[PDB]
Order: C-alpha cells, then sequence, then structure tokens
C-alpha cells in the first residue's frame, strides 16, 4: 500500500500539534500542554486514489533535538511550520529547522507553513508585537524566504478557522506525489 | 564551544551557583513571571547562539537587562544547562533518580529522592536548588500556564538527560519516558528544603 509520511517541525507553541488534530478531527484543542512525539494517520481520496498519510508530531524545544531526527527515516515530506504572529519563529526556520531537515533528509520535500494567522487580527496579540516595535510575517515575506531556502511552497493556515488547513495538507500530498522521480528518491534514510 | 562541567562555572562558594544560571532567573523573574509559555517558547536562535558565544569565551555574564524577548533567555539557561559535559543530576547519579522517582509510594520515592540529591556534588545541588525555586514560582504563575508536569516535560531531557555521553537510539527513547517523573518529584519538594542550600555560609 502507498502510506505517505509527513513529518511537523518547528518551535514550540506555534501550532504543530493543534493543526493535526484540528485537520483530522475538525475540532480544535483547548489544552496547553508541550508535546513529546505523536503520530496519527488518514486515508485521503486524492486522484480517486487510496492514499494513507501518516502524520508525524514532534518537540520544538531545543531540549528535544537529538530525539526528535528519530521521527525522519522513511519521511516522504517536511512541514517546516512558524507562527505568522511569532517573527523568532520564522527567524529559526532558516537558523535552524531547514538547516536540520537538510542535514538529515537531504533528498526530501518541505513545505514553509505559517501558522495562526486568524491571529493577525488579535488586539492583544499586535499590541504585544508593536510593544518590542515587531509586526507579524505578511505572506510576501514568507513566500520569499520559501524561495530563497527552495522550499516546494508557502501555505500558511489558521487551526483555530481551518482556513486554509485542508490545503495545506493536500499540497504536502502533492510534493511527495506528483514529482517525476520515484517515491523513493525522496524519502529520507538514517545516516 | 562544547562547555564543561557544570562546577567549572562557578565562582562564588556560597552557594555554589553559576552567575549565568544566577543573572538568567534574575532576569526572567525580574520580567514578572506572567509570559505565557515561559520555557516552552524558543527564543530567536541566533540571538541565543551569539549571547552563548560571548560568554563561553572566557565566561563573561552579559548584560540580559536589554534582551527583550525573555524567552531567549529562557532558551540561553536551558542551553546552558543542556549542554554541559555532565547533566545536572551526573552520570553517576542518573539511574539513581530515575528509579527513585518511580517508587511507587509516595513518600519512599520522597525519601530515595532526598537521599540522592543530598549524593550529588555541591555545585549541582546548590544550582538545582536554585531552579527548583525558581520553577516552582514559574508553575505558580496563573499566566504562564506552565504547570509542574509542562516543565518537567521540557527539563527533563536537560537537567535529568542521560547516564552515558551518547545513548543508543533505543535506550534513549526510554530515558526521555522516565525523565520527567523524576523532575515531577524534585519539584514537589518543599520550598523550605530546597531553601536550606540557600543560605550564604
Ligand atoms: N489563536 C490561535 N491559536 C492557536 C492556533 N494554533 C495553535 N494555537 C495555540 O498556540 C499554542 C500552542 O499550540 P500547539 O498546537 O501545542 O503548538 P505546538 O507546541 O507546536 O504543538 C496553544 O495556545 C494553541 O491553542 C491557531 O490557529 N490560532
Ligand atoms: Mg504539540
Amino acid at each position: 500500500m502507498q502510506t505517505i509520511k509527513c513529518v511537523v517541525v518547528g518551535d514550540g507553541a506555534v501550532g504543530k500539534t493543534c493543526l493535526l488534530i484540528s485537520y483530522t478531527t475538525n475540532k480544535f484543542p483547548s489544552e496547553y500542554v508541550p508535546t513529546v512525539f505523536d503520530n496519527y494517520a488518514v486515508t485521503v481520496m486524492i486522484g480517486g486514489e487510496p492514499y494513507t498519510l501518516g502524520l508525524f508530531d514532534t518537540a520544538g524545544q531545543e531540549d528535544y533535538d537529538r530525539l526528535r531526527p528519530l521521527s525522519y527515516p522513511q519521511t516522504d515530506v517536511f512541514l517546516v511550520c512558524f507562527s505568522v504572529v511569532s517573527p523568532s519563529s520564522f527567524e529559526n526556520v532558516k537558523e535552524k529547522w531547514v538547516p536540520e531537515i537538510t542535514h538529515h533528509c537531504p533528498k526530501t520535500p518541505f513545505l514553509l507553513v505559517g501558522t495562526q494567522i486568524d491571529l493577525r487580527d488579535d488586539p492583544s496579540t499586535i499590541e504585544k508585537l508593536a510593544k518590542n516595535k515587531q509586526k507579524p510575517i505578511t505572506p510576501e515575506t514568507a513566500e520569499k524566504l520559501a524561495r530563497d531556502l527552495k522550499a516546494v511552497k508557502y501555505v500558511e493556515c489558521s487551526a483555530l478557522t481551518q482556513k486554509g488547513l485542508k490545503n495545506v495538507f493536500d499540497e504536502a500530498i502533492l510534493a511527495a506525489l506528483e514529482p517525476p522521480e520515484p517515491k523513493k528518491s525522496r524519502r529520507c534514510v538514517l545516516l | 564551544i562544547g562547555e564543561g562541567m557544570l562546577a567549572d562555572f562557578v565562582s562564588q562558594t556560597s552557594p555554589m551557583i553559576p552567575s549565568i544560571v544566577v543573572h538568567c532567573v534574575n532576569e526572567i523573574e525580574q520580567r514578572g513571571l506572567t509570559e505565557t509559555g515561559l520555557y516552552r517558547i524558543s527564543g530567536c536562535d541566533r540571538t541565543v547562539k551569539e549571547l552563548k558565544e560571548k560568554f563561553l569565551r572566557v565566561k563573561t555574564v552579559p548584560l540580559l537587562s536589554k534582551v527583550d524577548d525573555i524567552h531567549a533567555i529562557c532558551s540561553l539557561l536551558k542551553d546552558f544547562l543542556r549542554n554541559l559535559k555532565e547533566p545536572l543530576l551526573t552520570f553517576r547519579l542518573n539511574r539513581a533518580f530515575m528509579e527513585a522517582a518511580e517508587i511507587t509510594d509516595e513518600d519512599n520515592s520522597i525519601a530515595a529522592m532526598y537521599q540522592a540529591v543530598g549524593e550529588l556534588p555541591q555545585a549541582n545541588r546548590d544550582t538545582l536548588a536554585f531552579l527548583m525555586i525558581h520553577l516552582q514560582r514559574v508553575a505558580q504563575s496563573p499566566h504562564t500556564k506552565m504547570d509542574v508536569a509542562n516543565l518537567a516535560k521540557v527539563f527533563g531531557p536537560t537537567i535529568v538527560a542521560h547516564a552515558v555521553p551518547n545513548p543508543d537510539p533505543v535506550t534513549m527513547s526510554q530515558d526521555i519516558k522516565r525523565q520527567p517523573k523524576v523532575v515531577e518529584r524534585l519539584l514537589s519538594l518543599p520550598l523550605e528544603y530546597w531553601s536550606q542550600f540557600m543560605m550564604v555560609e
């Protein structure tokens, strides 16, 4: 059977878990708890074909830097997430996350994923950012980093409203399939 | 880079705690302790590394008063701890600590914890005490949303860690599952207990 392994990575609290849950269950998680490691699954019907999407949740804390690489093997595509309202989480995409996966999975595709876009209109949020003379990341800025770092695409979403949620995964599915070279050439390998 | 042992960074004799630790904690507590996700949110990586590089040169603790994103300090602290040549609870006591937390009987577990702590070199006990007191405060601030269990999930890999430099893939995944329970016990010890190591002399 054709299984698609997708591994989600990125700073802590950006919403990795929330998007995996909201997507797969249409329910937004209320709890505030850090993710050590987890993996969900879903059968998708694209092109009229049955595809199993294996989703892998990981810990963004640097404390788990040695345990995270354990979920990489056999990955078909990476979802590198950052919060559109956390400039630093966007920063760590080039300073840490992209460097990490390309060092472990040189041949594996990855999509830049901006999360929590609904928060671009949050009164409290915008003000805390300006308080530090900062502002949210615009789609245009992200799209540029996307190209610069050779990401397949830039997509964003709100796990809360699900705006652009399904689409993120659709593109994540196409990225593992659509290419002409065999699915094998993109699957990660240890060492 | 690389860092040495915990004791290689202590200058004062009482209590035996690194300035780097003292300063990060003071700053974090200074800014109020009301920011959501303390220690859960990563500071800017470039910033954390630059602050670290200045420090590690000759062990000159930089001014953190003006670092605006407080998370970069939380990250700078954990980074300092996590990179010591040996974890805060030391290699020698790694298992001891883990199995003292797995004792299903709360009390006896509490008792074996006291015994293990008392085993640590003074620097680690003092430094650990300081931290437990600090975090118990963090856990007590509603706004942080970082309860004992959350802190335990984030600090466990850092101060507990492993019994050897390079664990194998399986043993590693095992330790990680056990680390959190250890941090939970430590946090459950009375403030009075931790405080006694804080007296100068
Ligand atoms: N407003 C808003 N909050 C979100 C969204 N996604 C996640 N969050 C919140 O961000 C914080 C961390 O979420 P989580 O999914 O655990 O991020 P993770 O640490 O990468 O797993 C929690 O408060 C989530 O409820 C979103 O789309 N909109
Ligand atoms: Mg999570």
